[PDB]
């Protein structure tokens, strides 16, 4: 409701139909182990922001017991509950598109057979700042083509949710495990990518700071790992 | 202890003759023998390990044979580089004793 | 009412995925058996056809049995005195099997590579099941394959559909005959998951979402203002 | 009224069809009961065969099947191998000769060791299984902190260890053995004693997409 | 006693026919439940997407 | 779940067991009808193919009905003016029956030798039952056949699968036509007994387990020591 | 148990699961005639032994009533119970592989179409000493390739049994009649070949003789012969 406690973590939130369960499939086994809220560093949505992109499970790779079990076990299988909250007054306008893209293969900014380096396809808690400059070996950051050559308007076929600061300030997207294999290596392959894209730009009133924090809180749910490293050899 | 008696002590042969150095042990080595080659003031280098297997960087002129206690090191068609003292060493039972040694000289 | 919009029917139609050209001549003093076009192998790549690539990449995953129709037609643009009656071996190399390097290799008589022997002018037809390693093919792969090192980000061997190799079983005549082979793939028992955005920009690579630089805007401009109908 | 389809008059070599018999009315020699009928190749790779883990020789010999053990060695490694069963020590076994006829195996393995030294000798060997994706241990203690058996050679002369279900086609897993204790030999019986290692398949072992080895 | 009709040995590309399998006895990789299965393209155009009405650029 | 590992499926697939080459020309002044390649007989020998030999010799006994697919393709590497329409007699000589010595022998019209008349460019297909004399074929024979004298130790006539003889029924034209015949055997209704060790070393003889001398070691050496993973 | 009497013969042995019935098929008709224990000459397993190979029924060709009926009757059909016993102290180590190979066609040591002579394919009670020198017309004796070009480790697919002197000293292998014909000439064709191969070498303590006897006791069971030579002509 407003004191959702998951593990030793607790967040305060608002919902009436806020959870977007992706493709109407709740995450389920093929909690109570690594299921807690991991609250990423708040991004600053300024007036000239282009967007942010976090890879999952790569955004949670240093996050405590989850990131420990991610590198301890080879194979894993996790769903997610992603809360994106952009707290504001009733004077801010603007609109975020919080979208979850399964298998978001990125495009390099050099074209041809040039591929994106592991430094940039796995950026961690920092994510990809889409308003920054293209670095050598990084992805293309042109937000109109969704970093993959497909237009930004057609990004609503993926499980998405708007944060219209006029209407709400939170977006919850309940991600299941989406892959073509039943279990996979969590360290070399990103299942989904969370993107938070300002479509309508942030307008502040005169007398307000032209910036606004965005908090992403990812709770991994129904997280499984491989039976090896605890399976007996007898 | 396993005592290696490497017979003979020294040989005189020309570059092309066949040299068969021999080691015979007191106990049974079970083919765990290594042959070594050494030059004057140089380090010993490994020729044959496991009494038949030529080591890395060893030409096919060398050929270890023998099983059990007696082991032969047949060298066929000698070259100019192949003159020096040859020592067995068994690697079976700790201590790893050497043999006496066979030196090669030119006729 | 909407049976044309099914993915069994939208993705399931015979497109031209490969057109190769092999020749019947002697290998006497022939060094390269590909520059001579004595044979041609082709890694089965449905994303080589950008019309079928743009339809397959409307989905994240796709699982289909395959269906290959092979049309071989001859041609003799030299002095010939007769049109020869030729037989083509169309050999399916499965995923993980070795490809031919010569037209007279051991691979052509390998029993585990299924091969079709058919006449030129006639047509071949066979079906290959789902030979992927995942439970579906990956139109898009956000990550690396099999390795912790650099593995090109989306280039994965899970999407290996096999290979088709083509030679003429016949020996040479005194004239050169040019057989052009057209492979027609039809995805059957198609099922697809996670619909994606349609691709607006053209392609630069296979297996990569890279679009060309300084390209043209896909959203086309009005002839007036936003109020102009 | 019929229409010939595409692919008529083709010979797809893998398409099993009935044929007119070239010797009709010929009564062949009757079937007797020969024992040992094999219906399935998954019957015969479950038979455990010796592993040449002592590949260190430049020739083939019986000594390559013998894993040497040495007295006065504590916390060293006895042997170590990866579990690619198409290459390395397993390439010539009965499992890995029939695995390399096909492309994908995906099953559990049955790994055995057999101590052939004297009845009075005793040691503790610790038998580590490193799963795929992980690094094989590089001291005895990392082997103990993972999956292992502390196998007392004095008591149990043959150990049987089931490698977990893999789908292995670094990778495929590792398998090492370390000296927990030094090898205690009976008095005035000094030298080396040997282990014999065996590999087979557990009955959940599958094998698919048959291919062809050449030479 | 049969008669071949007109249109025999033709390849009409749109005529879906069964074919002899090039890998019989091959057991393919089993189907798992991937979410979001699309049976119909009339399922996915009902998802509303943004319109570029400000084409003036 | 394991239907590819059945011996019906492991041993039962069409391999190329024989490739011969016969010619259509006149026998006017032709002494040897084999050096001229007017015909070719072939004692049916599945152990001539070392890939199928190494699979059959994974078992001691094997009993199968046979299935021969014969593909004859022509070739005219001289001045020809036309591609001739040829017919091949593919005559199965059963075990114990006499083989041809000439292309115009009495054996070709012998009613007890079954023969297939098919066109060149087309394909033949027939099946021969289990024509062994034991209840299974002997992949290995520890002993002698029919005699107390020296009988070559494993060379036995129990494993006689017959013979295939091939000629062109047509008479000569003024040009020479070269027909290359590919025989494709498929063991069917396969059943096998007493699984044996896989053969590590290559072959030197047919029907003999003799391996070559001073050959290479099959057990390959590590790049390190026994402790190296 | 320990006084197994078969005919006028008696042996003393040990068993708990020792009998290896080959391919789980007990020998049976298609005893009480030639069924007795024939105890071959004991082989001396020295430290440099490579192995021994006996052909059956060729190892029993001079053995009394069995070897008489083997040359009297042309056709015959016999199964076997082979006891291989290597008596030792509790100070010897080493391991024997007692293996039974149906249709063990041997390889000649000259290669090509060179075949092995009848002197060597039928060696009798002596067997083939695999540690001896290759003679002209004999088989190859290289034990790593099992005298047939197949590696020694893969010899366990045949019905085998180990004699680990640490654990036991006996091996019993109950051989049925294995042939592709229901009855066959016992004098020109060997059904099985018993091999006794030291894998782990014999190590003796200091003060012990570097040699150890191996006793092979072959009992032919369910032995049939052809009805001719006693069938009436009337």
């Amino acid at each position: 409701v407003q004191q959702i406690t998951l593990g030793n973590s607790t967040i305060t939130t608002q919902e009436a139909a806020n959870a977007v369960v992706c493709y109407a499939e709740w995450p389920e086994y093929l909690d109570t182990s690594v299921c807690r809220f991991y609250t990423l560093d708040s991004k600053t949505w300024t007036t000239g922001s282009k967007g942010w992109c976090w890879k999952l499970p790569d955004a949670l790779k240093d996050m405590g017991v989850f990131g420990q079990n991610m590198f301890f076990h080879s194979l894993g299988r996790s769903g997610y509950t992603v809360h994106v909250q952009c707290n504001a007054t009733k004077f801010h306008s603007g609109c975020l598109l919080v979208v979850v893209i399964p298998e978001h293969q990125l495009a390099s900014h050099e074209g041809g057979n040039v591929s994106v380096k592991y430094t940039f396809t796995h950026p961690g808690e920092r994510g990809i700042d889409l308003s920054s400059a293209n670095e050598v070996g990084g992805p293309v950051k042109d937000v109109i083509y969704n970093m993959n050559g497909t237009l930004l308007g057609n990004l609503l076929i993926f499980p998405h949710q708007f944060i219209n600061l006029r209407t709400n300030n939170t977006a919850t997207i309940v991600i299941p495990y989406i892959n073509s294999v039943p279990i996979d290596s969590m360290t070399r392959h990103n299942n989904v990518s969370l993107m938070v894209i300002p479509i309508a730009p942030l307008t502040v009133p005169t007398g307000a700071t032209p910036s606004l924090p965005i908090t992403v809180t990812i709770a991994p749910m129904c997280t499984e790992f491989s039976g090896i490293r605890s399976k007996s050899i007898v | 202890d396993i005592v290696l008696t490497q017979s003979p002590a020294a040989l005189s042969a020309a570059a092309g003759a066949t040299v068969a150095a021999t080691c015979r042990a007191s106990g049974n080595i079970h083919n765990a023998l290594a042959w070594y080659q050494q030059k004057a003031g140089k380090s010993p280098q490994l020729l044959v390990y496991a009494a038949a297997a030529l080591a890395a960087g060893v030409p096919s002129r060398f050929s270890g044979s023998g099983s059990g206690t007696a082991y032969a090191l047949a060298i066929n068609s000698l070259a100019a580089d192949d003159f020096g003292a040859y020592y067995c060493q068994h690697f079976w039972s700790t201590p790893y004793t050497f043999g006496g040694g066979t030196k090669l000289e030119i006729k | 009412n909407g049976s044309e919009t099914d993915v069994e029917c939208f993705l399931g139609r015979a497109a031209c995925v490969h057109v190769t050209e092999i020749q019947n001549k002697d290998a006497t003093g022939i060094d390269n058996h590909r520059e001579a076009k004595l044979f041609n192998d082709w890694k089965i790549n449905l994303s080589s056809l950008v019309q079928l690539r743009k339809k397959l990449e409307l989905f994240t995953y796709v699982r289909f049995d395959s269906e290959y129709t092979i049309l071989a037609t001859a041609s003799q643009p030299d002095s010939a005195n007769y049109s020869s009656n030729l037989v083509v071996q169309a050999m399916y190399v499965p995923p993980g099997a070795p490809n031919p390097k010569e037209w007279d290799d051991y691979t052509w008589q390998s029993a585990s590579n299924p091969s079709v022997f058919f006449k030129v002018g006639d047509t071949s037809r066979f079906s290959v099941p789902y030979v992927g390693l995942a439970s579906a093919y990956n139109c898009f792969y956000d990550g690396y394959s099999h390795d912790d090192a650099e593995t090109q980000y989306g280039i994965t061997v899970l999407n290996h559909m096999g290979s088709m190799a083509f030679r003429i079983v016949n020996e040479h005549d005194e004239h050169k005959t040019l057989v052009k082979i057209r492979v027609y793939h039809r995805a059957k028992h198609v099922e697809a998951w996670i619909p994606r955005a349609p691709r607006a920009l053209p392609y630069t690579s296979i297996g990569r979402t890279n679009y060309p630089k300084n390209t043209e805007p896909v959203i086309k401009k009005r002839k007036g203002d936003i109020k102009s109908y | 009224p019929t229409t010939t389809l595409p692919g008529s008059g083709q010979f797809l070599t893998t398409d099993d069809r009935q044929s007119p018999s070239a010797l009709p009315n010929y009564e062949p020699t009757p079937r007797i009961h020969i024992p040992g009928k094999v219906h399935n190749l998954l019957e015969i790779i479950q038979v455990d065969t010796l592993i040449p883990m002592n590949n260190t020789h430049t020739k083939d010999e019986v000594n390559s099947y013998l894993i040497p053990l040495n007295a006065n060695r504590q916390n060293e490694q006895v042997f170590g191998t990866n579990l690619f069963i198409g290459d390395g020590v397993f390439k010539t076994t009965l499992l890995g000769e029939i695995v390399q006829y096909y492309t994908h195996w995906s099953g559990s393995l049955r790994f055995s060791l057999m101590y052939t030294g004297p009845a009075l000798s005793s040691a503790k060997l610790i038998l580590a299984y490193t799963p795929p994706g992980a690094r094989g241990p590089q001291d005895r203690r990392e082997a103990m902190l993972g999956t292992h058996v502390v196998w007392d050679i004095g008591l149990q002369s043959t150990i049987v260890m089931t490698i977990p279900w893999t789908s292995g086609v670094t990778s495929a897993g590792f398998l090492s053995c370390w000296y927990q204790t030094s090898l205690i030999l009976p008095p005035e019986t000094t030298g080396q004693v040997y282990l014999l290692s065996f590999i087979s398949a557990c009955p959940d072992f599958k094998l698919r997409l048959m291919k062809d080895t050449q030479t």
